[PDB]
RNA sequence: GAUAUUGAAUGUUGGUAAUUGACCUUCUAACCCGCCGCCCUUAUCGGGCGGGGAGACAGUGUCAGGUGGGCAGUUUGACU
RNA sequence: UGAGUAGCGAAAGAGGGGUGAGAAUCCCCUCCACCGAAUGCCUAAGGUUUCCUGAGGAAGGCUCGUCCGCUCAGGGUUAGUCGGGACCUAAGCCGAGGCCGAAAGGCGUAGGCGAUGGACAACAGGUUGAUAUUCCUGUACCACCUCCUCACCAUUUGAGCAAUGGGGGGACGCAGGAGGAUAGGGUAAGCGCGGUAUUGGAUAUCCGCGUCCAAGCAGUUAGGCUGGGAAAUAGGCAAAUCCGUUUCCCAAAGGCUGAGCUGUGAUGGCGAGCGCGAAGUUCCUGAUUCCACACUGCCAAGAAAAGCCUCUAGCGAGGUGAGAGGUGCCCGUACCGCAAACCGACACAGGUAGGCGAGGAGAGAAUCCUAAGGUGAUCGAGAGAACUCUCGUUAAGGAACUCGGCAAAAUGACCCCGUAACUUCGGGAGAAGGGGUGCUCUGUAGGGUGCAAGCCCGAGAGAGCCGCAGUGAAUAGGCCCAGGCGACUGUUUAGCAAAAACACAGGUCUCUGCGAAGCCGUAAGGCGAAGUAUAGGGGCUGACGCCUGCCCGGUG
RNA sequence: UCUACCCAUGUCCAGGGUGAAGUUAAUGGAGGCCCGAACCCACGCACGUUGAAAAGUGCGGGGAUGAGGU
């Protein structure tokens, strides 16, 4: 649930937060922690080269389980834990076998929930089967892309894909986003949708909030001057006055479509988003 | 008021000493020019 | 190395006269040797027992003669404390 | 976009006297993999080997057209 | 030249004595004055001999100079335990092969380097002109070694050692409150030593000064967390009697840790005072420190690696434990360090991380006056004009001043009463507006601490007393009505603009299916992101509320 | 070595007030909350303008648990 806080400062008003209610453990699992600092969007060169990064709270690094390879061996739902790294929650998972790890925490899952891996698996929210083993209409996360290499597609709060049909060594899906795509059939998907669906709603409402999350301040082009932003300059306010509006570095970036007209993956799209 | 000059022995050395150019063929040339000059004092 | 390369001279002062007082004998020695070499370098030389050597390091002093500056050698002094039931060095 | 790297088949439709074009589909063996296993090897680099994926496409070279104040050099008269 | 002109850089000195060729300026003495959450003490960085002693007075010192951070001599820095290295790693940096690139080179793996962090054994007192957990005295501790001593275990299921491997641990945020304790404080009582005053009074509930103590070792403790045992085991690159998991069996024990306290250390040391040396207890208060990120709460979810422990894999004929004897390197150590020694060209009203930071009254590190301790400021002597500056006061009037109440004045503390429009129901609010506030006696009610005497804290009254005035000094909101703009806290033109500008939470459009788009780079390699459409980039708008119409011809 | 932003790792912030959620009027202790030193800042005025200072000083002023200072 979202929890509204009371209006006791105008930084409060309007503020939202999780109520945390899934959240079961407020320590991490030490052994599947791994260090992670900021950047500060610089790269190798020490360059900024994606704008509005850094600062906020210092966070470790929890290894997830996104491929789900641990095929016939049972395991029980131990915790689910707020991840600092992403919107979703994480649940730790006792396999019998005594490893721990950890993976998304899909909507409604439990602890002393039993999940399953491989393609003996149910269909059940938490089992992560092989997409040809999956029957049609069934909502999945975690989708792989390549066989092997883990899932990247649909694991943020509250996302969910659909398998639509297979059509032998593929399958369609229907991503979150809308796109309608071929899948190869080898492929894994973890069964159910991401928890912590409630994630959207939240009204962060103080500036500083964001600041915590490492994002810093937007500036505007239009308020630049013209070395600055293609927006730049002009006497008081000013509109655009430009054909399109531009980018900082003079690409238009209004409907203007960014995805490489010669890309090897447009064969396996089927329906744009 | 602070000044421009804020003394650190450390990294002088680290910017302006011998290894710092020696370790490129620009520091390199620095030194050549110094040496060519007669320079007392090659580095930090 | 030798013995008589480590000590170079003794360190004929008001505080290290003080010092042989209280069976402690200053020299100033090869400013490379460390206090274990030192210790070696006094029994070997003049027969003695020596309970222990501190030892320090001196830089060299700015000096002038009229327009030339320039700096004295660095130092390094080493107190030779001898053990109570030890024959005396002659200085 | 052409052309090189660039191969093999099956169709179909040109043009010359059975060869050579054009295009469609298929293939695998070049090329590619920011995929998996194994080894070099204490290694999230690299390389090798074996799977898998993709595939003569892509990428890269040469050539060509379009777009292109993103950036560059400049011009923007005189009388009064 | 200007000109013997401007200036001589925030500040309290006075006299006596001394030294000397010479003294406002150097030394000594006395009293006075200044700082005292510092102008004290310690210690970084930085400086580099400025430190100490003797001698000096050309220059430097805004005057002088016998003096000095200056000149000349000579001297001074002592470590197994402090800080750094022979330990560990972060960011970052370097980088065998490698990838990429006209050249130069760029990038990067293994592997390293790299503290601002982790780890790690010594304390108290004394001493020199100048060093001191370094020297000396006393009492310790850590690692390693074996000519030795003693005990115990064992020579192939055979002691023991044990990885560069596994596991555990180390290992972490922010806020809040309550405990426990200790520094520190009060001198309350007791104790000790000295004093009894000549200015009216006082063996007085009189005066002054002092009233302790380490690490270590042994014991103990407010307590803190932790549930433990036994089997079996698709996992932990091999193996595991370890870890993980599961199932049974007990729910108090066991672990691991603890500030501090007590004994000892100490037949010692320190100690008012006069080399000698008294008392050296208790009570009260009490942290911003410690127990301890322990607990509780919260979301923004809070390094690594080693030391350390354990496990096997290995290694093994001698081991293990205790004693005794022994070994323990290098670098720094002077002095300045809110400053005349560092950064500001200066002996410059500026800047300079961190630790400690007493008393009275106090909420306090505010404030004023003081303590310990430090200091009197590097031109002076007069005169007491204009004018300028910094202050104080001001008849009557009270914004008439002025672009504008600019400046100044006023308000100011605590307690009690009382408190509007409007509102997003939080606010507005310390709204506004009133009243009280000293001292004495009753003398406290009550509370904390203690076994109790006692010691602190302490309303609310009643009756009195004094002044022009009682938060009698210093320090402590002026307030209200209405309107424009921006919702708000933030941010900005270092050095003429702090704003209505920027940002912002919120809104919306748009791109982006992951080798994402976007971005940096010739590329390799990166950021994006160890993210994955509830995500990421870009444009515009800018809390919230009500809303956001018409036009797709042109341009995109 | 100034300064802008970032990265890793430390550290600093006397005191007082208000009283969110939650819990059972009390309890509780939220906040880019309030008043206010240190610290950071630089709104007004004066002075300084061959300065004590190539940006300061004095008296007032803003922030002061945070989008904080260092
Ligand atoms: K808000
Ligand atoms: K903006
Ligand atoms: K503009
Ligand atoms: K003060
Ligand atoms: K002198
Ligand atoms: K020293
Ligand atoms: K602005
Ligand atoms: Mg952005
Ligand atoms: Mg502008
Ligand atoms: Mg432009
Ligand atoms: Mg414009
Ligand atoms: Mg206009
Ligand atoms: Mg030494
Ligand atoms: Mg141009
Ligand atoms: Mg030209
Ligand atoms: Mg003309
Ligand atoms: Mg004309
Ligand atoms: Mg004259
Ligand atoms: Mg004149
Ligand atoms: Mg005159
Ligand atoms: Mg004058
Ligand atoms: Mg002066
Ligand atoms: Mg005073
Ligand atoms: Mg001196
Ligand atoms: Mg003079
Ligand atoms: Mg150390
Ligand atoms: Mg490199
Ligand atoms: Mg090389
Ligand atoms: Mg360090
Ligand atoms: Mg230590
Ligand atoms: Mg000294
Ligand atoms: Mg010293
Ligand atoms: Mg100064
Ligand atoms: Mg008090
Ligand atoms: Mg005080
Ligand atoms: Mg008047
Ligand atoms: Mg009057
Ligand atoms: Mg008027
Ligand atoms: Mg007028
Ligand atoms: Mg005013
Ligand atoms: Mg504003
Ligand atoms: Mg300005
Ligand atoms: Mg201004
Ligand atoms: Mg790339
Ligand atoms: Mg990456
Ligand atoms: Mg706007
Ligand atoms: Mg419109
Ligand atoms: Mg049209
Ligand atoms: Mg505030
Ligand atoms: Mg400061
Ligand atoms: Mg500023
Ligand atoms: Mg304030």
């Amino acid at each position: 649930a979202i929890k509204k806080y009371k209006p006791t400062s105008n930084g409060r008003r309007g503020m939202t937060t999780s109520d945390f209610a899934e959240i079961t453990t407020d320590k991490p699992e030490k052994s599947l922690l791994a260090p992670l600092h900021k950047k500060g969007g610089r790269n190798n060169q020490g360059k900024l080269t994606v704008r509005h990064q850094g600062g906020g709270h210092k966070r470790q690094y929890r290894v997830i389980d996104f491929k789900r390879d641990k095929d016939g061996i049972p395991g029980r739902v131990a915790t689910v834990e707020y991840d600092p790294n992403r919107s979703a929650n994480i649940a730790l998972i006792n396999y019998a076998d005594g490893e721990k790890r950890y993976i998304l925490a899909p909507k409604g899952i439990q602890v002393g929930t039993e999940i399953m891996s491989g393609p003996e698996a149910d269909i059940k929210v938490g089992n992560a089967l092989p997409l040809i083993n999956i029957p049609v209409g069934t909502v999945v996360h975690n989708i792989e892309l390549k066989p092997g290499k883990g899932g990247q597609l649909v694991r943020s709060a509250g996302t969910s894909a659909q398998v639509l049909g297979k059509e032998g060594k593929y399958v369609l899906v229907r991503l979150n986003s809308g796109e309608v795509r071929m899948i190869l059939s080898a492929c894994r998907a973890s069964i159910g949708q991401v928890g912590n669906e409630q994630h959207e709603l939240i009204n962060i409402g103080k500036a500083g909030r964001s600041r915590w999350k490492g994002i810093r301040p937007t500036v505007r082009g239009s308020v630049m001057n013209p070395n600055d932003h293609p927006h730049g300059g002009g006497e008081g306010r000013a509109p655009i006055g430009r054909k399109s509006p531009m980018s900082p570095w003079g690409k238009p970036t209004l409907g203007f479509k960014t995805r490489k007209k010669k890309n090897k993956s447009d064969k396996f799209i089927v329906r744009r988003r | 008021m602070k000044r421009t000059f804020q003394p650190n022995n450390r990294k002088r050395s680290k910017v302006h000493g011998f290894r710092s150019r020696m370790s490129s063929k620009n520091g390199r040339l620095v030194l050549a020019r110094r040496r060519r000059k007669g320079r007392k004092v090659l580095s930090a | 190395k030798d013995p008589r390369d480590v000590l170079k001279r003794p360190v004929i002062t008001e505080r290290s006269a003080d010092l042989m007082t209280e069976k402690k004998y200053t020299f100033e020695v090869d400013v490379r040797a460390n206090k274990t070499e030192v210790k070696d370098a006094v029994e070997s030389i003049f027969g003695v027992k020596v309970d222990k050597v501190n030892i320090m390091n001196y830089k060299g002093k700015s000096k002038r003669v009229g327009r030339y500056t320039g700096m004295t050698s660095r130092r390094r002094k080493a107190i030779v404390k001898l053990t109570a039931d030890s024959k005396e060095i002659e200085i």
